[PDB]
């Protein structure tokens, strides 16, 4: 019926901010508020406004006061906006215990205060940094309370898994495992964004030398809006969220589908294309233009899912399907029949005008569970692993409160999953 | 492929439908976890105020223990001086008034045995 | 966050007047005057060391001590006197001693309370704390010895808020005074237990580098200097500028220290010294670089080489591309790959700043936790025990209050460190 | 932060008047009192207070006690010129002499003027917001030189705890007048002294005639030409913490610096260029010759040499035009082509200090006008032969009673000359001792 | 300090006489007669010997004895005889005695007081004493007797100050008397027990210096006694003059005198006699040094040879370089380096003043602590001894007043001193 979007940390507020406005440029509402089925994620104000169903909860001022600067300023009840004085200081032990515990019952308030108006809320889109303080930390202790307070309504988590480059930070391991574990029972489904492999995209295709922040965002919030959407404009492949976990995972394990939009191409060049609706299709299905660091040519897949926008009737998707599977490495694992629940959308693929991805006359999605994000899984608890073997930054944490076996038993759960999932995984 | 695809659902906005290509084949009255980091914070914080509270009164000892290892020092050789330059005034009114008591002497024998001219002719 | 400052000593005083202005100049401010720079970058994180006070005017977040009027009069009546709040001074009458024992607890425990308690209104003043830095010499008294106190103090007043020192590690060439290591290995046991970083600036290395490679024929105590003074302004770069990620001090102590044992990284600058042929400004990136991870261009006297880096930072400086500083420090962890603890990932992070230093179109700083810096240590213990051997110079601090197995019970924790410092070679 | 000068002694009060001349010549005051030198007296706010304290409006006079138990030699400084220059009550004089005995002076005849004049002393640290300490010069062998002395350093050592004191002291030697009893008196003062001193300039007098002798060519070495040799090595030993500058500062630290040891370690002192008007006009001396011929056995304080034993502290004091760029790279080579000696634990020493300001001699003097000068403060286990040198002087004499009576008489113990020479046992072993090792 | 004399005896009467007359020609006095003499010294330190009275005018701090009038109307009506205050003169009417007994008991404690009681006022005016010095006889009475009480008696009245006595111990040759001896002995252990010196003139010395090196026929009483007063010149000159090193008498003593027991110096001088001989003044340093320390060149018979010196001082007259004096004397205990005891250092000491006495260009005189000395006593000792033996002409001290074994317990206290003198050759 109704959606919520929570963002926390540094990372989760900026791809909100960025994206959030992509909803706005799609709907149509000015900042000020008036646009002169939608209501999916706003709640209408007086009579002018428009005010998305947001929070928006960092522990530091910084990243929510440009918020409450640039234009958007107008968008909010300031109360939306929670802040919060000291720092998470990158690490899960202070969001989760410390300097968390403070702030946890102010928000979820807001929260209720929100979903309070809104008759039959379906769930909450949480968006965080997978690394580094507030992100990990506070997520968690978010996670594991709203689990409670609303049993039934499901949870969708956008991660941001940090790569190497795109500034991570020494202590990030610790703190992805950390909350990861303590996050993933809380947790229905969750949309893993690798940076790397966006940061990888920018350079490709949008040949940036530099990829900016908010460059890689503007290129996230798409992926993310065409990801929602279906439960946005209306019109199914998933309708609404509990839809998304019938289709995308199988075992109660959290499954952390990959994505993959389509046709991304700088202005430049926004005069070269219409592209293929076949090959839009055919270069998704592509390791050169995923989300997370991997390869599902070398691990078995357990439920495609295309997600279309634009002008695309189905007779194309359809004999375009078949093709993409003669040229290519189908690999279905045993069991997962041969999948594709598609969806197309009509609605023109709307692109931020200031931007430098171009207008576009349709776009593909494709969000596919397999044994292959499994990767991910251990390129980080290898970090982990020769870090911890040697108790590496241990106490920074132990010192806000944490204990050792929180450590040793969290990694001794990303054990299991990463044996859970390769597991599963192709058969006799 | 020869695939079929049976149709599921029609909006004022959308479409969606299978494409199958070959045969399939809580509960947290649990935040006690949560008062006890602090349990062990506002331990291990307070027991470095209390190997610390320590560091210090031994700081306005230290400096109290030289006030107390100097006081003692006008305490004994400091007046060692009074009363060894007493053992002066004692050791000389001897050697003094007995060198007086002595040249007396040539005073006794020379008056009680000069009233000796009591003899006479 | 904001950070305020403790500088203490003869040496943190100058240390200190000279690092107040060259930041003072970095942000723009007259004596007291507001700001004049036509870049408008500056009064951003101005915040972090500078409280704003009465008029469009300035006045730094620092507080001065010494057990001695004298060092503080060069403060004043020098180069950027009119600056300090005139009861951020605070002056010990007294006689400095320039032996630990005295700064720590006779002469010291006399002022600390003055000091503390300013200290106490500039802190719980400004809006919200982040930790302090303090500079001083690691030898002789009054900041070797008052200062080790104030921080020992400060911890207590100011727990979960942490520490920061600039601390002058002190050498034979440049200084004699027959007593320095016992100060030094007094105060190195001091650090170790409560700050969480400290920046073991070596005088050995200061000297060593202003000769060797730097002409300089006998390098004085200002033109030489200047290089600390150069060295803190990059150190502080990143808390004190951009939007360009932030720097909680804690987000920077929490991913430099693995152990907790505050592991004093050695610094290190690009450029150095002189108006002449740096100043002729043509140093590229590459070759600033393989300049900034040299052996002779390092703060302490210690080659890493003999010690893996534990965790390294560095912080660039002026309009140049990362295009090619990215490309330029991942040739680095190769063409020296060997030399870098396995086991910490990315356990070289850079960050780099548009506005240039005093002059110097490209600089660049370096921050050094590496196991090799137990050389400098390794040097002063045995400095130290060849002294402590025959109980030397020691009747010094025997009657000024102490145990003769105080200076055990820090020789072997110095003697200690070395040893966990030996022990990460694993 | 300010210094009180203590003589007693005939030679003590002569070195007193003759050095406190240079330091006239130096601040210039002349005798009268005002040295029309900036302020100062109107608000004595000026770094060379460390010795005076500015009177009325007008005279600058010393902080100086003189005392002495005969009349002659203070009486000296009431009829010279200079009468003008003191508080009549800072001259202490005391009728009946201490006639040449430690008896005398601590015991009879010194227990009787103590107690004035350990109130001039207060009555003048007292008007001195810091005081800092003594130097205390005396004679080493000789009546009150001895006697007084020991009496005053102990108690003084009882009214002001902390407040160090540098005792400069004339040890004596055979031929520039001596007087048998000597060495008793030197070893009686020098047991009873040296718990209650700091640090101790012992100066003798045969290298101070034989430095007369040999450079300023005096057939005679006059009473009078001695002193102004070594009130040059006095001024040149203080100054330090006298006027100033970033040079350099205090012996505060170059005490620090030179005794490691409770043993009030005596310093080995060594004046620079000691040349004779006739030859005024020869100079500018090599600014590392200066230093060379300072190093050197025929050119020092006390009768030894520090080439047969270890040293333990150098520490040079330098004066006049002098930049570091020469004694740096002139010290290297006064470690190359040298007999070195640190004793095993010693780092390799030479804290050093330049104090820009004109050496100035006497103008009736012998000593000649100078462009630079040295000083060397260095502590040697070298000293110690003047120990014993003495020592068997005692000894000796001791070993058949000789003159011990003349004390027994005036109220000493038998014990006291036994046990107090059972001290230097100890510290010409303790010296020796600490002394090269392996 | 400043001292007071007594002078007491025919002997210690002339003796004195003859001496203030060379003295007072020194600083210069007329009769009483102010100063007259262009060169300016002199009245320094005429504090010593002259309290200055009404007038310009000068008196003698001096105190006359005699148990007969005669011999005082010998200095009144004779020499610089109206100098002296005349109750400055004790006569004692009476009969002299001339042996011992008479002059220390009858004859005399009848006068003593009238001195003693002079003596006081004198002393006790002057403005602080040093001690007191009398000359006598040591043999015959009222002097060697009366004499040898008033010390006895002024240590008591003033023991803290200090003695002196000039004592002619008296010989064979140059005056008979049965008696000699047992007055001199008498008085021998007298002195020993209660001066700290005395010095030493002996007549068979005095008489055979003027015979064998003198020509002098039949020497006179004058023509003689002339040595003596040249003698005490020289042995006072270092009290009684410059600023080159003062003289507290007491410094003197406790210098000369190892052994309380106040061993007499034997003096010696250095040019001698001459009315009708000498014109010499070509009398050098050299030639007057080893002339000093020669045998019959001393004013005691005894030649150092059969004895080392104790301890020696050597007092110079006019003006001549020590250039010539220290390197000369250094050059005595060499050539003579054997008989100087061992183990007192510089038991030699010497000094110089370039005022001249009567006549003589050039001068010297010699104080001589030597063991030798006991050569004197030895002698007495066996000329009493050998009368005492057959208890001889003491019948005449028998019934004045004594009892028979004092001649005993002073003959076995000469006869200790002998062997204590003796003692001290190891
Ligand atoms: N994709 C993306 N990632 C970001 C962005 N900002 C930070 N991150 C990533 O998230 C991690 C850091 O997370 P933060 O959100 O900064 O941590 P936090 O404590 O929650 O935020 P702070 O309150 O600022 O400390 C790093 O691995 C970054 O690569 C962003 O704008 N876009
Ligand atoms: N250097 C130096 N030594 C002197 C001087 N006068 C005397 N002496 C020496 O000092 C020692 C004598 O000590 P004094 O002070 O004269 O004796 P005192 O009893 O203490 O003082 P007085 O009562 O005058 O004797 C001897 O070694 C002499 O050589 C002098 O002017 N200069
Ligand atoms: C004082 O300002 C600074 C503060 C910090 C850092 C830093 O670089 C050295 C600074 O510059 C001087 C910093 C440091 C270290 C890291 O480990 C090497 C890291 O990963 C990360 C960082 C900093 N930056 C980031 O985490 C984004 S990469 C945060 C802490
Ligand atoms: C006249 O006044 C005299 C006074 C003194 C001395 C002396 O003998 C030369 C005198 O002349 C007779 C004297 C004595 C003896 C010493 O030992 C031989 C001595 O070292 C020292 C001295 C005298 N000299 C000195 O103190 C400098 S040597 C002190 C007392
Ligand atoms: N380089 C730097 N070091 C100094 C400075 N002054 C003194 N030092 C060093 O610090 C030590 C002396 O300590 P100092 O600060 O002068 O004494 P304090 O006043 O008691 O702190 C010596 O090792 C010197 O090398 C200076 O200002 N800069
Ligand atoms: N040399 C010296 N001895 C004298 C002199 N007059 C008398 N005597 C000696 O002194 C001794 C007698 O002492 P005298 O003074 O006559 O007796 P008194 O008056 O009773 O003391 C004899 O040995 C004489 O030789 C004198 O003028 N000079």
């Amino acid at each position: 019926r109704e959606c919520i979007s929570i963002h926390v940390g540094q990372a989760g507020v900026q791809i909100g901010n960025a994206c959030w406005e992509l909803y706005c440029l799609e709907h149509g509402i000015q900042p000020d508020g008036q646009m002169p089925s939608f209501n999916t994620f706003f709640s209408e104000t007086g009579a002018g406004k428009h005010v998305p169903r947001a929070v928006f909860v960092d522990l530091e001022p910084t990243v929510i006061d440009e918020v409450r600067t640039g234009t958007y300023r107008q968008l909010f009840h300031p109360e939306q906006l929670i802040s919060g004085k000291e720092d998470a200081a990158n690490n899960y032990a202070r969001g989760h215990y410390t300097i968390g515990k403070e702030i946890i019952d102010l928000v979820l308030d807001r929260v209720r205060k929100l979903a309070d108006q809104c008759t039959g809320l379906q769930g909450f889109l949480v968006f965080h940094s997978f690394g580094g303080g507030t992100g990990s930390g506070f997520t968690s202790l978010l996670m594991e309370r709203l689990s409670v307070d609303y049993g039934k309504k499901s949870k969708l988590e956008f991660s941001i898994y940090p790569a190497p480059q795109v500034s991570t930070a020494v202590v990030e391991p610790y703190n992805s495992i950390l909350t990861t574990h303590t996050t993933l029972e809380h947790s229905d489904c969750a949309f893993m964004v690798d940076n790397e492999a966006i940061y990888d995209i920018c350079r490709r295709n949008l040949d940036i030398e530099r990829p900016t922040y908010t460059n890689l965002n503007r290129l996230m919030s798409q992926i993310v809006s065409s990801i929602t959407a279906s439960l946005r404009f209306d019109g199914a492949l998933n309708v609404d969220l509990t839809e998304f976990q019938t289709n995308l995972v199988p075992y109660p394990r959290i499954h952390f589908p990959l994505a993959t939009y389509a046709p991304v191409i700088s202005a430049e060049k926004a005069y070269h294309e219409q592209l293929s609706v076949a090959e839009i299709t055919n270069a998704c299905f592509e390791p050169a233009n995923q989300m997370v660091k991997c390869d599902p040519r070398h691990g078995k897949y357990m439920a495609c899912c295309l997600l279309y926008r634009g002008d695309v009737v189905p007779k194309d998707v359809n004999a375009a399907i078949a093709t993409i599977k003669t040229k290519r490495t189908i690999q279905f694992v045993d069991w997962c029949p041969t999948g594709f629940k598609v969806g197309i959308n009509y609605q023109p693929p709307t692109v931020v005008p200031g931007g430098d991805l171009a207008k576009v006359q349709r776009a593909v999605c494709m969000l596919s569970n397999t044994t292959a994000v499994a990767e991910a899984w251990a390129r980080l608890d290898h970090k982990f692993d020769l870090m911890y073997a040697k108790r590496a930054f241990v106490h920074w944490y132990v010192g806000e409160g944490m204990e050792e076996g929180e450590f040793s038993e969290a990694r001794e759960d990303m054990a299991a999953l990463e044996k859970d999932y390769e597991e599963v995984g192709a058969d006799s | 492929a020869d695939m079929e695809v049976i149709e599921l659902n029609k909006c004022t906005s959308g479409q969606s439908f299978e494409v199958i290509l070959k045969p399939p084949s809580s509960l947290e009255e649990i935040q006690k976890k949560l008062e006890a980091a602090e349990e062990r914070r506002k331990y291990q914080e307070a027991e470095l105020l209390k190997h610390l509270a320590e560091k210090r009164e031994h700081e306005r000892e230290v400096i109290q223990k030289a006030i107390e290892e100097n006081n003692n020092f006008i305490k004994m050789a400091k007046e060692k001086l009074a009363q060894k330059m007493e053992s002066n005034k004692e050791n000389r009114e001897a050697h003094l008034a007995a060198m007086l008591e002595r040249l007396q002497e040539k005073d006794k024998h020379a008056e009680e045995v000069r009233k000796n001219k009591e003899l006479k002719e | 966050r904001e950070i305020v400052h403790i500088q203490a000593g003869q040496c943190g005083n100058q240390i200190g007047a000279k690092f107040w202005e060259v930041i003072s100049d970095e942000h723009g401010i007259d004596p007291t005057g507001s700001y004049h720079g036509d870049s408008d970058l500056q009064l951003e994180r101005i915040n972090v060391y500078y409280n704003e006070a009465t008029g469009n005017k300035y006045v730094p977040r620092a507080i001065l001590v010494d057990l001695e009027p004298g060092t503080m009069d060069s403060v004043r009546s020098g180069p950027f006197g009119q600056i300090f709040r005139p009861d951020n001074f605070v002056f010990g009458q007294s006689g400095a001693g320039n032996n630990w024992a005295k700064g720590h607890y006779t002469e010291g425990a006399e002022l600390v309370d003055s000091v503390l308690d300013v200290v106490r209104k500039e802190s719980e003043s400004c809006d919200c704390l982040q930790g302090f830095q303090l500079t001083h010499s690691l030898g002789g008294g009054t900041g070797s010895g008052m200062g080790t106190l104030l921080i020992s103090k400060i911890r207590e007043e100011y727990p979960d808020r942490i520490m920061n020192t600039f601390s002058v590690m002190p050498s034979p060439k440049v200084s004699d005074t027959v007593v320095e290591p016992y100060n030094a290995t007094l105060s190195v046991h001091q650090l170790v237990e409560n700050t969480d970083e400290t920046y073991s600036i070596d005088n050995e290395a200061l000297y060593d580098i202003c000769f060797r490679t730097l002409k300089l024929t006998t390098p004085t105590y200002g033109d030489l200097n200047h290089l600390v003074s150069a060295t803190m302004s990059g150190v502080t770069t990143c808390l004190r500028f951009p939007g360009q990620l932030n720097a909680d001090l804690r987000k920077l102590a929490v991913n430099m220290v693995p152990f907790p044992r505050l592991h004093f990284f050695m610094p290190g600058f690009a450029p150095l010294t002189s108006r002449g042929s740096q100043q002729y400004r043509a140093l590229t990136v590459p070759e600033l670089t393989q300049q900034m991870f040299d052996s002779k261009n390092m703060m302490a006297a210690c080659d890493p080489r003999h010690g893996r880096y534990l965790t390294v930072a560095a912080v660039f400086r002026g309009r140049m591309s990362m295009k090619e500083v990215d490309e330029q420090m991942l040739n680095v962890q190769n063409k020296n790959s060997s030399y870098f603890v396995e086991w910490i990932p990315n356990n070289v992070k850079t960050a780099v700043c548009d506005i240039p230093p005093r002059g110097l179109k490209m600089s660049a700083t370096f921050i050094g936790n590496s196991t090799a810096i137990q050389e400098l240590f390794k040097r002063i213990s045995e400095q130290f025990t060849a002294m402590f051997r025959r109980k030397a110079f020691l009747h010094w601090y025997t009657g000024e209050g102490m145990d003769e197995m105080e200076f055990t019970e820090a020789e072997s924790n110095m003697n200690d460190l070395v040893s966990e410092y030996q022990q990460y070679q694993d």
